[PDB]
C-alpha cells in the first residue's frame, strides 16, 4: 500500500522513466529536491543532450560540469549535469587510450558526433559509465560526494536497451579498459543501490509502455522503484453518484432541490446542460479508473501527483517534491 | 476570429493532399483519419498515410497487419466515395526505398546487413523521411484523387519539414567513405574509431557504404519535399488546448508563412465548451454555502465551476494565437465522451471538424 518502501531511502541511484509527454523531466527535478531536503546533496542528470533541465529551470544551455542549481529545503542541495556526450567521448578517449589529440583533432571536423551517432552502445557505455561515476564518487574522508543521483533517463521504449551493459559492449573493442569497467555498471544497476521509477498518466498507452517496461525490465533482473501516476484529477463524486453519472444517470430532483437551498435556479437549458457536465465527467473518470486497474496486478508500489493547475513553474517544482514527501519519499 | 471550412476544403476536388501537422499527443493521427473518412462520405477516392493509430483505431480500418500498402476501408453501401487506409512500416520504406536505387540485387546484400538493420534504420529523423518517401510513392502512383498525410509525433512540430533534410545531409556525410570505407586529420579519426569501436561493427559499416554506393541522400529529401509545394495542398495544424502544443502550432504556422505554402487553418482540439451559462464564483458560493449547511449538488456545482476554470484558460491560450495569427482561420473541436477508436466514433469528430 505504501508508494516509498524503506528500503527506497537506500537507493544511491534513481532513474526516472515512462513515455514521452508524461512528465519524466519534472518529476525527475521534483524527486531531486525532495531527496536533498534536509543538508543533503543530490546530482540532478540528463542524458539526451536535450537541455531538459535548463529548459526546466528557465535558464541558458548548461556546460559539462555539475552546477547548484536549487536550493532544496533546510539547506539541501541539488546539482545538475547536462552530460555532453562529445565531451564525454573526449574524456573516455583521453582517459582510457591517451587518444586526447585524436579526440580534438576529430572534434574540428565533426567526427565524434558522427562516432556517437553510427554507435549506439558507444552512447550508452559512455552514459551509463558516467552516471555510475558520480554514484561511486569519494569526498577526502572516502565518504560520497552526493547522497543520490536522480537520472532523468530514455523513456519506457529505449530503458531497457540504454541499462544492457552486456549489449552496449558487444559492440566495442575486445580487451583494454572499458570491458573491466562495464562489470562495475552492471553490478550497481543490479544492486539494492538502484531503483527504476516509471512515470505514467492515467492514459491507454502511457499505462501500457509501464507495463511492458517493468516486464522487460524484471527479465534482465534490474530493479524497479515505484510506478509515479502523474497529473491526477480530482473525482468530485462519491463512488455510487459516480458509476451512475457514466451511464448517463444523475438524479436531478435531488439536484435541482440542493441548488434551491445554495438559491439557485436554472433555466431548462442551463440545468440540461449542468447534468450533461457531470455525466461527461464521470464518463471521463470512469475510464480513467479502468486504465489506473490494469497498473493494480503489479505488486509494485505506487505515488501519485496532482495536477499543476497553470504552466509548470519553480514553484511547482516545490509543490510536487512536498507531494512527494507527504506521501513517504525521504 | 475566423472559422476553418473543413468541409468546404475536403469536398473540393482540387485539394489533392492534406498534411495534418502538429506537436504529438493533439489528435493529428484520428483528425486525418476523420477528415478522410468525411471525404470518402463526400465522394471522393480518398488514401489516408496514418503513423500511429492507436490499436483498436487501426483494426477499425482494417490495417492492424504488417502490411506498408493501402488497403480498401469497407464502409456502409450509401457511401459514395471509396476510404483507403495504410499504417506506415518505416523499416520496410527504407527497404523500398534501397531497392528502388540500388535494384534488387544489391538490396539482397544491403538488407542483409546488420549495421542496416541496427543502426542505418533508426537514425534521428527516419521516421519523417519515410513518411515524405511513402507520400512519394503515393502520388506517383495516381491511385486516387485525395491524399491524407499524417504526420509522426514529435515534441517538436517543425521536424516534420526539417527532420528528413538533416537525416539526408547526415546520410551524405563525407566522413561515412573516409572514415569507414591516410590523412593527418581523417588518419587520426580513423585510428580513434579502429581502437574503440568493434572490428565486426566496423567492417559491417564499411560494407554498408560500399553496398550501398550512394550528395544523394540529401537530393532525395528535397525532391520529396518539393511535391509539398506542388498545386492542390493544405496543411492543417493541429492542437490540443494546452500551451506548448499552441507554441508548437504557431512556430508551424511561421514557417508555412515564410516558405509561402497553403495552411487551411488550426484544429484547436480536446476544448471543454460551457454547456450551463452558470458563472463560476457563483458555482463556488453555491457550492460553499451546501458545504457548512446532499453531497450530489455541491459536487455537481464543482464539477461545472472546473469545467468554467478549464474554459477561461482555453479562451486565453486561442486568444493569444489568434492575436498572433489574425488571418489563421479556426475550428474548436471538444473533447468527446469516448474514445476515438471505431468507425462511428471517426463520424462523431469529423461532425466537429466540419461544423
Ligand atoms: N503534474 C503536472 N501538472 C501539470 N503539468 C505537468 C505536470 N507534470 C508535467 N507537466 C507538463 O507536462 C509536459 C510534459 O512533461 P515533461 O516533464 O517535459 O515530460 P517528459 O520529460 O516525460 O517528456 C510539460 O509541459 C510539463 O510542464
Ligand atoms: N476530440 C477528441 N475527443 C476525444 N478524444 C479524442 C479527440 N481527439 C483525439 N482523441 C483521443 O486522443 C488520443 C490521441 O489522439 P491521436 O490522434 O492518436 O493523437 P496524435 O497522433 O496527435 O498523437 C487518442 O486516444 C484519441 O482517441
Ligand atoms: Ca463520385
Ligand atoms: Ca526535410
Ligand atoms: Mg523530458
Ligand atoms: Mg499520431
Amino acid at each position: 500500500s505504501v508508494g516509498w518502501p524503506s528500503r527506497l531511502s537506500g537507493v544511491r541511484l534513481h532513474l526516472v522513466t515512462g513515455k514521452g509527454g508524461t512528465g519524466k523531466s519534472t518529476i525527475a527535478a521534483a524527486l531531486a529536491l525532495t531527496l536533498a531536503a534536509g543538508g543533503r546533496k543530490v546530482l540532478l542528470v540528463e542524458v539526451e543532450g536535450r537541455q531538459g533541465i535548463a529548459q526546466l529551470f528557465d535558464v541558458p544551455p548548461l556546460p559539462y560540469q555539475e552546477l547548484k542549481i536549487a536550493t532544496a529545503e533546510r539547506g539541501g542541495q541539488v546539482n545538475a549535469l547536462a552530460i555532453d556526450i562529445e565531451a564525454a567521448f573526449l574524456e573516455y578517449l583521453d582517459m582510457f587510450y591517451n587518444l586526447g589529440i585524436a579526440g580534438r583533432a576529430m572534434r574540428r571536423i565533426g567526427a565524434v558526433e558522427f562516432a556517437t551517432t553510427i554507435a549506439p552502445g558507444l552512447r550508452d557505455v559512455l552514459l551509463t559509465g558516467k552516471i555510475k561515476e558520480t554514484v561511486v564518487r569519494l569526498d577526502k574522508n572516502k565518504l560520497p560526494v552526493y547522497d543520490a543521483i536522480v537520472v532523468d533517463a530514455p523513456p519506457t521504449g529505449r530503458i531497457a536497451r540504454f541499462l544492457d551493459v552486456t549489449k552496449a559492449v558487444s559492440d566495442l573493442a575486445k580487451g583494454g579498459p572499458v570491458h573491466a569497467q562495464s562489470e562495475g555498471v552492471v553490478k550497481l544497476l543490479h544492486s539494492n543501490q538502484t531503483a527504476i521509477h516509471l512515470v505514467t498518466l492515467l492514459e491507454a498507452l502511457p499505462v501500457q509502455e509501464t507495463l511492458e517496461a517493468i516486464e522487460e525490465l524484471a527479465q534482465m533482473e534490474l530493479p524497479i522503484g515505484s510506478v509515479i501516476v502523474n497529473r491526477n484529477i480530482p473525482a468530485h463524486l462519491e463512488p455510487q453518484d459516480l458509476a451512475k453519472a457514466a451511464e448517463g444517470e444523475v438524479d436531478a430532483d435531488s439536484v435541482r432541490a440542493g441548488l434551491l437551498t445554495a438559491g439557485v435556479k436554472l433555466p431548462d437549458a442551463d440545468f440540461a446542460g449542468l447534468l450533461t457536465e457531470t455525466i461527461q465527467h464521470a464518463t471521463r473518470i470512469t475510464a480513467r479508473a479502468e486504465i489506473a486497474q490494469q497498473l493494480d496486478a503489479l505488486q509494485v508500489p505506487r505515488l501519485e501527483l496532482p495536477t499543476v493547475s497553470d504552466g509548470v513553474d519553480l514553484g511547482s517544482l516545490y509543490e510536487l517534491s512536498e507531494s512527494l514527501a507527504q506521501q513517504g519519499v525521504r | 476570429p475566423k472559422t476553418l471550412d473543413m468541409g468546404a476544403i475536403l469536398a473540393d476536388t482540387s485539394n489533392r493532399v492534406v498534411v495534418c501537422c502538429g506537436a504529438g499527443g493533439v489528435g493529428k493521427t484520428t483528425t486525418a483519419a476523420a477528415l478522410a473518412l468525411r471525404a470518402a462520405e463526400y465522394g471522393r477516392t480518398v488514401v489516408v498515410l496514418t503513423i500511429d493509430p492507436a490499436k483498436r483505431l487501426a483494426q477499425a480500418l482494417g490495417i492492424n497487419d504488417l502490411g506498408n500498402t493501402p488497403q480498401r476501408v469497407p464502409l456502409a453501401p450509401e457511401v459514395p466515395g471509396e476510404l483507403h487506409a495504410m499504417m506506415l512500416d518505416m523499416r520496410r520504406t527504407f527497404d523500398e526505398m534501397v531497392m528502388q536505387y540500388s535494384g534488387p540485387e544489391r538490396a539482397q546484400s544491403i538488407l542483409d546487413n546488420q549495421f542496416y538493420q541496427t543502426v542505418a534504420t533508426s537514425l534521428a529523423g527516419t521516421q519523417e523521411y519515410m513518411a515524405m518517401e511513402k507520400l512519394g510513392q503515393l502520388l506517383s502512383q495516381d491511385r486516387w484523387d485525395l491524399i491524407v498525410v499524417d504526420t509522426p509525433p514529435s515534441r517538436n512540430a517543425l521536424d516534420f519539414l526539417d527532420a528528413p533534410k538533416r537525416l539526408g545531409s547526415f546520410m551524405d556525410s563525407r566522413l561515412w567513405r573516409l572514415l569507414l570505407a591516410i590523412t593527418g586529420v581523417m588518419g587520426l579519426a580513423m585510428k580513434a574509431l579502429s581502437t574503440v569501436l568493434g572490428s565486426q561493427m566496423l567492417a559491417d559499416a564499411a560494407a554498408f557504404v560500399q553496398s550501398l554506393d550512394a550528395g544523394g541522400f540529401r537530393e532525395k529529401a528535397d525532391r520529396t519535399y518539393a511535391l509539398l509545394k506542388r498545386r492542390g495542398t493544405q496543411f492543417v495544424v493541429v492542437s490540443a488546448a494546452e500551451p506548448d502544443a499552441l507554441r508548437e502550432a504557431s512556430f508551424f504556422v511561421d514557417r508555412l508563412s515564410q516558405e509561402s505554402m497553403p495552411l487551411a487553418g488550426l484544429v484547436f482540439n480536446r476544448t471543454h465548451p460551457m454547456l450551463c451559462a452558470l458563472p463560476i464564483e457563483r458555482a463556488i458560493d453555491a457550492a460553499e454555502t451546501l458545504d457548512a449547511e446532499t453531497s450530489l449538488a455541491a459536487a455537481v456545482l464543482r464539477i461545472h465551476a472546473e469545467r468554467g476554470q478549464t474554459a477561461k484558460r482555453e479562451i486565453r491560450l486561442l486568444s493569444r494565437f489568434t492575436g498572433a495569427n489574425p488571418t489563421v482561420p479556426v475550428v474548436g473541436v471538444p473533447s468527446l465522451p469516448f474514445d476515438v477508436s471505431d468507425l462511428e466514433a471517426l463520424r462523431a469528430l469529423a461532425d466537429q471538424l466540419t461544423t
